[PDB]
RNA sequence: CGCUAUUAUUGGGCCUAAAGCGUCCGUAGCCGGGCCCGUAAGUCCCUGGCGAAAUCCCACGGCUCAACCGUGGGGCUUGCUGG
RNA sequence: UCCUGGCUGUAAAGGAUGCGGGCUAGGUGUCGGGCGAGCUUCGAGCUCGCCCGGUGCCGGAGGGAAGCCGUUAAGCCCGCCGCC
């Protein structure tokens, strides 16, 4: 087969041209004062990572579910986003 | 809010459906709800009190 | 037991039908003649005379409806309204009276009664559209779609027409305390009928 | 203010412009679910002041149409219309124009006289909360060759649909929601009334006691 | 020719559901038909059926409250695992707790819920919602 | 690769737009009415032995954080086999 | 072009619509069989109604890009073959 290379931890937009999405972003840039849209578009992911595992461990059954539950809980937690008395929604 | 409620079947009736509603002629106690489909149908309908039967 | 004596039905002739039929109407249909023609059974036209009579009195009167394209339904018609209050169009119905408010001769009622429901489709199309229960005299041939009260009877005939309209203004009136009982009606049924 | 402004100068001819003037009728929700004709927008201007606002007044579609009188040929307007208050009901609606002007205020207006309500919840097997942010259950409209499935979605997914679409959603007040369609969505015209007719259907599903708290469902204005 | 009594009566139920009759009948009658009838009973989508013998194989007649708005057979009849439901949920129904999978297990006919409540799996025969 | 439900199990079409063999008989295969008894091959649950490491997801720890590396928990290997 | 006995295997060979089964208003004609009522010139005759099966026209819900189809589906379900 074939080894894996590293990839990048960000994701382009589907349309690069919307007129919306740009006035959007150009606020954020310009209010917290980044370099590129590379950093913005990094935050994003994270986020959507976030969520994604949230959505995914949302009504699921096992143990490790729980686990990874109270995983993710603790770590928002430990980054400042969340309280402790924070449920998954 | 309520909803109502159609007598022959048992359906909600819809925003802007051409239902209609009336006093029972029979009684007068009771308001029969009637939805289009069942009306351009001939659906016939029963009084919940009397039983009157009618279409 | 009877609104009006046996004799006098069959002498109007409400129970005469047609050769056509429908599925719809076999509640109401009694005995094929010999000759492929259709009679009705009076007992349900009486009870539901009676029963279309106490709805119509539990309305307001100016806020009523009657309706006849047909030529020997309209001074029966007009009289009805004379008697009870109730609006009486006879001749044609322009399209547009309930829907458009920019006619002369606009107005939205409460009730509607149709002569017949095939001869009078635009009427009937238009209350649908603005929805209010409808009370109709339904023959063998014709359907019960969006007809919310149906009085089985002949709506040909002249006399029967006459016969009918008659009781059911007198059952109006009997039903809103305006006559302390029957016998108390002393307008002659000829002068419901369409003159020569 | 500008409720009595405009009560003031609207002469009705209709018995439910009637009542909307006298006071009779003072809700949104009395006039819907009973067969009553709607001929006048004043009645809904009245009832649902959020419908005057630019805000709410999307325009969707202009198109130029042409007939032939060779002879010369002869230019018209058909434009489409969206209006709506955020919260549970929206209208639509086209008009015919030989001015943009004419056409445009035709169409608002046959808008407004084409108000429906409708219903919002979660139904998604990822959020389960019990918030009205998208659509209880899904849901399938159609005209024309365009077939539209509307499904119930996640909270902070926004609206995966065409902007048609994405117009007409806003203005009912769905924040999230997956789609599915067949045909052929350049016809903006069907593309919108085969939205509108899904949401119209979410009136048309039967359901129960329970699931009213299980899924928080909403008819028209939320708290 | 005929080839299964089940689909049949799901099918007709939907039709005479979508045009608003009261009571529908059955001709072919099965066993399979009363323990689905019965789930739909306990579940609340019916009313009041019963039995009735002729000499060939019975008629079931049923009663309809205006509850139902798809019903149906599932064909093939896949097997399924206690940890493969909701899969099949997506494919089938609206909502997340919407409807029933009808499950036939080796202890019976039941619900998914009742199934997983268990901890079995089995085949999928039918759905309504 | 996706766009493409322009290959369609999920999930497409065949009167007039591409598309029902000129009509019938029948071989293999596929699909097959209701009840009772048995069997347990398919099917479902539970437990033992296997499916190298790397690569995938999660948390913690060590490089200024990170990429990287380590310690643990799961998954992957489309499944096989004893009860 | 007809007759006798053979070959060829083709057509707008078209309902331009593969075959079987279940369900979803009917009206009005017509052919064959059966039953029930009346008439009868007593006729294997005439008239009306109902059941089954064939063959047509119209049409509400519904379907469809529309023309149009609509219990003799071009609707909803269960199958198998052929073709794009
Ligand atoms: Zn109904
Ligand atoms: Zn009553
Ligand atoms: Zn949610």
């Amino acid at each position: 087969g074939d080894p894996k290379r590293q990839r990048k931890k960000y994701e382009t937009p589907s349309h690069p041209w919307i007129k919306e999405r740009l006035d959007r972003e150009r606020v954020l840039k310009r209010n917290y004062a980044l370099k590129n849209k590379k950093e913005l578009w990094r935050h994003e992911t994270q986020l959507k990572e976030f969520r994604r595992r949230a959505r995914r461990l949302l009504a699921a059954r096992g143990k490790q579910a729980e686990i990874e539950r109270q995983q993710l809980l603790q770590r928002l937690y430990r980054l400042g986003l969340l309280p402790a008395d924070a449920v998954l929604d | 809010f309520e909803v109502p409620v159609c007598t022959s079947c048992g359906k909600e009736i819809t925003p802007r459906e051409h239902a209609t509603h009336f006093v029972c002629p029979n009684c007068g106690e009771a308001i029969i709800w009637r939805c289009e489909s069942c009306r351009v149908l001939s659906v016939p309908y029963k009084c919940p009190k009397c039983g009157w039967e009618g279409p | 037991e009877y609104l009006v004596p046996l004799d006098q039905y069959l002498a109007a002739g409400v129970h005469i039908g047609t050769q056509q039929k429908t599925k719809d109407m076999k509640k109401f249909i009694y005995r094929v003649r010999q000759d492929g023609l259709y009679v009705l059974d009076v007992r349900k036209t009486d009870e539901r005379l009676r029963v279309a009579g106490k709805f119509l009195a539990k309305f307001d009167p100016e806020s009523i409806l009657a309706v006849s394209v047909r030529l020997y339904g309209q001074r029966p018609v007009k009289k009805f309204g004379e008697v009870t209050g109730a609006k009486a169009i006879p001749g044609r119905f322009l399209p547009g009276t309930m829907t458009n408010p920019q006619v002369k001769n606009f107005i939205e009622p409460d009730v509607l009664i149709v002569t017949d429901p095939r001869a009078d489709h635009q009427a009937l199309k238009e209350a649908v559209e603005i929805g209010i229960p409808i009370v109709a005299l339904v023959d063998t041939e014709n359907f019960l779609s969006y007809v919310d009260i149906a009085i089985p009877t002949n709506n040909k005939g002249r006399k029967a027409l006459a016969l009918i309209y008659w009781i059911l203004a007198r059952e109006v009136l009997y039903n809103r305390k305006e006559i302390e009982s029957r016998e108390d009606f002393k307008i002659p049924v000829e002068d419901f009928e369409m003159r020569i | 203010e500008i409720a009595q402004r405009v009560l003031e100068e609207w002469e009705p001819k209709t018995k439910l412009g009637r009542l909307v003037k006298e006071g009779q009728i003072t809700d949104i929700h009395e006039i819907f679910r009973k067969g009553y004709q709607i001929k006048e927008p004043e009645i809904v201007d009245v009832l649902l002041p959020e419908v005057n606002l630019r805000e709410n007044q999307e325009v969707l579609d202009i198109a130029l149409t042409v007939r032939m009188t060779d002879s010369g040929r002869r230019i018209r307007f058909r434009v489409l219309a969206a209006v709506g208050n955020r919260d549970g009901y929206v209208g639509l609606g086209i008009g015919h124009g030989r001015e943009v002007g004419i056409a445009i205020r035709k169409a608002i207006n046959y808008a407004k006289m084409n108000i429906i309500e409708i219903k919002r919840g979660c139904g998604s097997w990822e959020c389960r909360c019990r918030r009205p942010h998208s659509i209880p259950f899904a849901v399938e409209g159609k005209e024309g060759s365009v077939r539209v499935k509307l499904m119930p979605g996640p909270r902070g997914l926004g609206l995966v649909i065409g902007d048609v679409g994405k117009k007409i959603l806003t203005l009912a007040g769905v924040q999230d929601v997956w789609s599915q369609t067949l045909g052929e969505t350049r016809t903006t015209v069907n593309f919108a009334k085969a939205v509108f007719n899904a949401l119209y259907n979410t009136n048309r599903v039967a359901i129960k006691p329970e699931d009213i708290e299980r899924y928080g469902i909403v008819v028209g204005r939320a708290m | 020719t005929l080839l299964d009594p089940l689909a049949n009566a799901l099918s007709h139920i939907t039709n005479s559901e979508r045009v608003g009759k009261k009571e529908v009948y059955i001709k072919p009658a099965s066993k399979l038909i009363g323990e689905v009838l019965r789930v739909m009973l306990e579940n609340g989508y019916i009313g009041e059926f019963e039995l009735i013998d002729d000499g060939r194989a019975g008629i079931y007649r049923v009663q309809l409250i205006g509850k139902i708005n798809k019903a149906g057979a599932i064909k093939p009849r896949f097997p399924v695992k206690a940890r493969d439901y909701e899969k099949w949920e997506k494919r089938f129904l609206p909502a997340f707790e919407f409807g029933i999978l009808i499950v036939s297990t080796s202890q019976g006919v039941m619900t998914h819920k009742e199934a997983l409540e268990k901890g079995i799996g089995g085949r999928l025969i039918a759905y309504v919602y």
